[PDB]
């Protein structure tokens, strides 16, 4: 199971401090240590800070600009993270991962992405694509499903909850005017369609939102 | 602090051949060297710890090597799901620190890409908007150009388009082609027709679609 | 049983504790110090070992001043074990030797 | 006395497996290492791995992809080297070679010759190379054996049962539709022959034989 819980996004106003979170579960000892290491988009991984629960004390990467300050709630089990005065150069992915004390990072959680906007947030609108009356077709199909209008990234794109994985293609997303939009490619066999249901299942974490729709040929 | 270098950055290797990264540090740091893998939208994942230590639930494939300053990763045939970057890290000194990052590129077959054009939902329509939308899935080289014709006449404005990196499962690559117009836009015009030309090809591949 | 065993056998269980305790608090003091290698638990017990014996194979130390002054009470307590184990063996010859020769 | 004795050769199949030994004799002490090592044509030496008979450790070149398992028989005192799911990369001479717990090889043995190929083995046909009727000499006269049409490599040749060495040249086999074929030359003085028998001797370990062609001057 899940050993390190992040949320998805936190959306940034220039300026604006956001404290990260970042809940443990599994084996936990009074000598594990959390770190978090910044990715932004296109580069690597950069670490941050890290700090031992068990004592509250923590150290920084000091080469840096310093925007972070590291705390944990021992009861709930979490490790904070606060960044303060931000500006488009915080906006990236942030993870948290465990060491035990030994050097290496044995889990990591799903890391959340932190936008640095004046913009509002936008949950998606969620379109079908269901294929042409003219398409002619072999022994496999294609259906989809486009997101467009939301902000700010990320949406994470299912096909019937999970359960069909093979044959899928999420396209990164393209920004303008403030609004991110992309779609999602599903392949399935021709013959196994419409008798078979395919749904996509949109999940957008910064409006807490996760949509559902059917894909149904047109009339 | 201890640099961590991964030179070369891309490397390119064919289906089932073995393949080595390398990780070089600054100064002498024992075996505390450990391997993270990154899958395009994932989170890192542990490979390799101390050099040459395997984990549990990673294959066989993976193995590493070196002491003092020089590291290697390696994976004994390379297959589709090893497409990722790949991390070394540090743990001799204090703060640890991450190398650079090697992205694995896997050469494979040659492939024609399979075009989808898509017609406007009722439900966008319904919202005054229109977008016709059309893949160009699992192809190989990742070069490619998709043109719009409106009434058989070219069109440029409206359209944005997106790649994928090479897939995981199949080392291909695929790209979506957007023409967003306005309902009105939309409502005066009758055929819209998506054309990609790809190197598998001396004539593009050419799908589209009448609005009645 | 006689005191000084029950000494010696008080000061290992002690000297144990503290190259526990030493190793973890080592790396709590040296963590956030640049070049410090004292700094994950398995080699931290390694160097509380070799500094309560003063063995000294010189591949890790403290730089920081907690992590040093850590490292005096990992040495003291060794010495003073080590100490006390001679000392405990001292009084049981003397006492056999006392019976040896009829007193 | 010879030390170490390996093998002359092995023929497997692609994907297949052999197991290689080394029977040690001379002095032989609990603290002796046996190591082998691996050699390509026109390469160098290369470590493959080690093993202390006496406990029966093995350690092995972690640089390379592992294709070796190593084990040994303290009863006959023999170490072995099993290696499997071979490919043409695996052809080579393979050594192993005692070392005292002291860092140097003090002695090798004559090494194995593993020939990774799905062809057949065959014995080589030996013919005698006496020169021609209009011929003139000097005061030395040049014969020979041409070996022809064996797989896999190797042959060694000698002259007289090895108690004639000078003037003696045996060049490298060519390979063509899977047979190697070499020649052998030896001079002695003129006055010499055919007074004095001339014979080669060739073994060609893969088959199991070792044939002698005496050479006779042409009717
Ligand atoms: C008696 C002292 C022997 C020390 C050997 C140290 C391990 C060296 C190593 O290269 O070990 C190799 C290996 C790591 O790769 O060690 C392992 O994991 C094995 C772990 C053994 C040490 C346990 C961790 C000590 C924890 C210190 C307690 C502080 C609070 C917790
Ligand atoms: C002798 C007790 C020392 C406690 C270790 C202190 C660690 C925190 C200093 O930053
Ligand atoms: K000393
Ligand atoms: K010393
Ligand atoms: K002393």
């Amino acid at each position: 199971q899940v050993q390190l819980q992040q949320p998805g996004a936190e959306l940034v106003k220039p300026g604006a401090s956001v404290k990260l979170s970042c809940k443990a579960s599994g084996y936990t000892f009074t000598s594990d240590w959390i770190h978090w290491v910044k990715q932004r988009p296109g580069h690597g991984l950069e670490w941050i800070g890290e700090i031992i629960p068990s004592y509250g004390r923590a150290n920084y990467n000091e080469k840096i600009q310093k925007k972070a300050t590291l705390t944990a709630d021992k009861s709930s089990s979490t490790a904070f993270m606060q960044l303060s005065s931000l500006t488009s150069e915080d906006s990236a992915v942030y993870y948290c991962a465990r060491e035990r004390g030994d050097g290496y990072f044995a889990v990591w959680g799903a890391g959340t992405t932190v936008t640095v906007s004046s913009a509002k947030t936008t949950p998606p609108s969620v379109y079908p694509l269901a294929p042409g009356s003219a398409a002619q077709t072999n022994s496999m199909v294609t259906l989809g499903c486009l997101v467009k209008g939301y902000f700010p990234e990320p949406v994470t794109v299912t096909w019937n909850s999970g359960s069909l994985s093979s044959g899928v293609h999420t396209f990164p997303a393209v920004l303008q005017s403030d609004l991110y939009t992309l779609s999602s490619s599903v392949t399935v066999p021709s013959s196994s369609w419409p008798s078979e249901t395919v749904t996509c299942n949109v999940a957008h974490p910064a409006s807490s939102t996760k949509v559902d729709k059917k894909i149904v040929p047109r009339d | 602090d201890i640099l961590l270098t991964q030179s070369p950055a891309i490397l390119s290797v064919s289906p089932g051949e073995r393949v080595s990264f390398s990780c070089r540090a600054s100064q002498s740091i024992g075996t505390d060297i450990h391997w993270y893998q990154q899958r395009t939208n994932g989170s890192p994942r542990l490979l390799i710890k101390y050099a040459s230590e395997s984990i549990s639930g990673i294959p066989s494939r993976f193995s590493g090597s070196g002491s003092g300053t020089d590291f290697t990763l390696s994976i004994n045939s390379v297959e589709s799901e090893d497409i990722a970057n790949y991390y070394c890290q540090q743990s001799n000194r204090w703060p640890f620190t991450f190398g650079s990052g090697t992205k694995l590129e896997i050469k494979r077959a040659d492939a024609a890409p399979t075009v989808s054009i898509f017609p406007p939902s009722s439900e966008q329509l319904t919202s005054g908007g229109a977008s016709v939308v059309c893949f160009l899935n699992n192809f190989y080289p990742k070069d490619i150009n998709v043109k719009w014709k409106i009434d058989g006449s070219e069109r440029q404005n409206g359209v944005l388009n997106s790649w994928t990196d090479q897939d995981s499962k199949d080392s291909t690559y695929s790209m979506s082609s957007t023409l967003t117009l306005t309902k009105d836009e939309y409502e005066r015009h009758n055929s819209y027709t998506c054309e990609a030309t790809h190197k598998t090809s001396t004539s593009p591949i050419v799908k589209s679609f009448n609005r009645n | 049983s006689a005191l000084h065993w029950r000494a010696a056998g008080a000061a290992t269980v002690l000297l144990v504790i503290v190259l526990l305790a030493g190793s973890y608090l080592a790396v709590l003091a040296e963590r956030g110090a640049p070049g410090a290698q004292l700094i994950t638990y398995p080699r931290a017990l390694w160097w509380s070992v070799e500094t309560a014996t003063t063995v000294g194979y010189g591949d890790l130390y403290p730089v920081t001043l907690w992590g040093r002054l850590v490292a005096v009470v990992v040495m003291v307590a060794g010495i003073t074990s080590f100490g006390l184990v001679t000392a405990a063996l001292a009084t049981w010859f003397v006492g056999r030797e006392q019976e040896r020769a009829g007193h």
